[PDB]
């Protein structure tokens, strides 16, 4: 069934299993017309497809023309998703393929079991859990390839870099979730905290900088101490 | 005109015979039916005084055989049997005619309603959901369980009736996913009228059915059916406009009849507000929606 704070070390058993966030599949602006009318104008965007277990993200790029002359775009891009999503399953060797796919938008459900028809025993589930992943395009490196994609194209990445040399998959997604929420919550802000010290560098291979055990404590620090100070802000606390 | 007659009536009972009913006494000299109108298939329903647990009863057609009823104490039940001697069966029913022990099949002429819920249902194809080969009528009660129902125990005692389920391959093309579940017409013109019913007749005889073993027995399976029926029909955007206009027919009936304190059981509110107000057929129910909002404007 659904996926919540219970169940949450389910995420990181032995049992392949995949996150889908669908945020940011249709991007668009919004803007006025020359007559006044209001009109959107599409963004590339991208499907987050993430294994929890072992950082894993098949961040399948969506670009503009799969929108060309087609209505109810919104709509379409949850099938679009699911049309994407299954075809990664088929595309993966058997022992690769996931044995659970949670969605992290319940709109996602239908959608996805129809296409998933021919492999009934993978299990879709919805969550309980808030989770960041719109904020995926926060990450320079992606939102950079997102941007620059020309046409459809999957690009594979680590999302935990090499971290799990160091930490278990559970706290690398506790760090992935506190680093994304705190992106979504003040942008700007977070990135001053990852970059403001010029000595760490991001490697040309990783997404995130190369900080020391003791330096990642002190960013996840300022990280909480970010999320904390906008809530008093928009609460007024 | 035909006669259905009783042997005895050893238990108080609720009996039906379509849309009417009327109550015996314990060992009442009740002796049957009479003047039931041939053209039709009819049902003879049963709910003991004692026990309102399972009602039960019998499809049946007069055309195909004489058929009597007697009361089993071994089973507890009033059973349906086929007389074979004919001039047994008459002669029974002309003493039982002529001391007069047989309630008259109360049908005001006027009134078409048996017709009108019935219309498209035949025998052959009740014999084929209720699966009985020795008996040229059927069986039905409360408890019975649907092919579909049991895929989710025993099959001799089931309700064969057409699996429909949108989340299947079967109502879904390989290719056409979005497509075809966001219109069923693929599912309901090819997969179900051309191929499995063969004609919009045998589907409107099985719905017509499904809706009477609903309301007759509390057969909770026989209501899924109706409603999974109708809503295919709606959810789809290519729907041969007789059909349309049929199904309107056969509902509004269906509605009118129906009793007013049933409606929290026998109606699905999410099936019936989507058929009449977000569906493809939204606007082409109108005598339904009528009914509907006149008789049970609480559902919607
Ligand atoms: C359909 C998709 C290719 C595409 O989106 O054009 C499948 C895919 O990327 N398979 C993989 N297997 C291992 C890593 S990525």
């Amino acid at each position: 069934g659904a996926m919540n704070s219970s169940n949450y070390a389910e995420l990181f058993n032995n049992d392949i299993k995949l996150f889908v966030d669908d945020t940011n599949v249709y991007r668009v602006t919004v803007h006025k017309t020359f007559e006044g009318n209001v009109a959107t104008k599409a963004i590339n965007g991208c499907i987050f497809t993430l294994n929890p277990k072992t950082g894993h993200l098949f961040l399948k790029i969506i670009h503009t023309s799969v929108w060309a002359g087609q209505k109810r775009l919104s709509q379409l891009a949850k099938w679009k998703t699911a049309e994407e999503v299954s075809a990664l399953v088929r595309s993966l060797p058997k022992e690769e393929q996931p044995k659970q796919i949670i969605v992290t938008r319940k709109a996602m459900l239908d959608p996805l079991e129809v296409h998933m028809l021919d492999f009934p025993n993978i299990a879709i589930r919805p969550t309980e859990l808030r989770l960041p992943f719109s904020a995926a395009m926060s990450i320079d490196k992606l939102s950079d390839v997102v941007m620059k994609a020309t046409e459809p194209q999957m690009v594979l990445f680590n999302i935990y870099d090499d971290w799990l040399d160091r930490i278990s998959s559970y706290t690398a997604f506790s760090r992935l979730t506190l680093l994304l929420r705190a992106l979504k919550t003040n942008e700007e802000s977070a990135k001053m905290i990852l970059l403001s010290d010029p000595t760490i560098t991001i490697k040309s291979y990783h997404l995130w900088p190369s900080f020391t055990d003791e330096q990642w404590i002190t960013i996840e620090s300022q990280m909480r101490d970010l999320i904390l100070t906008e809530y008093g802000r928009k609460y007024n606390v | 005109m035909n006669t259905v007659p009783f042997t005895s009536a050893p238990i108080e009972v609720t009996i039906g015979i379509d849309q009417y009913s009327f109550n015996v006494k314990e060992n009442q000299p009740f002796h049957g039916i009479k003047d039931i109108p041939i053209g039709h298939v009819h049902v003879i329903h049963f709910q003991h005084a004692d026990n309102s647990s399972m009602r039960y009863g019998y499809w049946f057609d007069c055309r195909m055989g004489n058929f009597y009823i007697q009361y089993d104490p071994k089973d507890g039940l009033y059973k349906m049997m086929e007389e074979r001697d004919g001039a047994k069966f008459e002669n029974i029913v002309h003493n039982f005619k002529e001391r007069q022990m047989m309630v008259s099949y109360p049908k005001i002429d006027e009134d078409d309603t048996w017709y009108n819920l019935t219309e498209f249902v035949q025998m052959d194809k009740i014999r084929k959901i209720v699966r009985k080969d020795e008996n040229q009528f059927s069986y039905v009660d409360s408890s019975m369980t649907t092919v579909q129902e049991n895929e989710l125990s025993d099959p001799a005692h089931s309700l064969n009736y057409t699996v429909i389920n949108f989340k299947s391959r079967e109502a879904i093309r390989p290719g056409h996913e979005m497509e075809d579940f966001l219109d069923k017409s693929y599912y309901l013109n090819t997969v179900m009228l051309q191929g499995i019913f063969k004609n919009s007749s045998n589907y409107f005889g099985e719905l017509q059915f499904a809706f009477l073993n609903a309301m007759f027995f509390g057969n909770y399976g026989s209501s899924l059916q109706w409603h999974a029926m109708i809503e295919l029909i709606c959810s789809s955007a290519t729907v041969p406009k007789h059909m349309l206009d049929k199904l309107d027919e056969i509902l509004y009936y269906q509605i009118k009849t129906l009793p007013e304190q049933y409606s929290d059981i026998l109606l699905n509110e999410r099936v019936w507000n989507i058929c009449l107000y977000s569906s493809f057929q939204k606007n082409s129910l109108h005598n339904t929606e009528k009914i509907m909002e006149n008789k049970y404007p609480e559902l919607l």
